[PDB]
């Protein structure tokens, strides 16, 4: 039952993230990156396993996720595609920073 | 005017 609390805590967490506080840095990162922009021609190619925080609702909700680790490997992946695709002085890689702090320091005080 | 992931809009400052 540890597990269970931990992943109603990761709920908190995204409902957060979700929220009007951060959705001026946030906000790329809601829907699957849009592929049909310009620019992003090449998105597929560069990233192989696309994720963003209604693909991690929609399997909090399923309860896809097994424990708060595997959350949190989402999450991460999510970042880690930003990273990997822009080019560091771009605008949203410091969206993604300020965003991930606001994960990163949530998702340490999990209750264990 | 601002540019963020193909997405192109005018701020309203602008
Ligand atoms: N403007």
């Amino acid at each position: 039952s540890k597990v269970s609390e931990q992943l109603k805590c990761c709920s908190g967490i995204l409902k957060e993230m979700f929220a009007k506080k951060h959705a001026a840095y946030a906000w790329p990162f809601y829907k699957p990156v849009d592929v049909e922009a310009l620019g992003l021609h090449d998105y597929c190619d560069i990233i192989k396993h696309p994720m963003d925080m209604s693909t991690i609702k929609s399997k909090l909700e399923a309860r896809e996720y097994r424990d708060a680790q595997e959350f949190g490997a989402d999450v991460r992946l999510m970042f880690s595609n930003c990273y990997k695709y822009n080019p560091p002085d771009h605008e949203v890689v410091a969206m993604a920073r300020k965003l991930q702090d606001v994960f990163e320091m949530r998702f340490a005080k999990m209750p264990d | 005017w601002k540019t963020i992931k193909g997405k192109t809009w005018r701020t309203k400052q602008c």
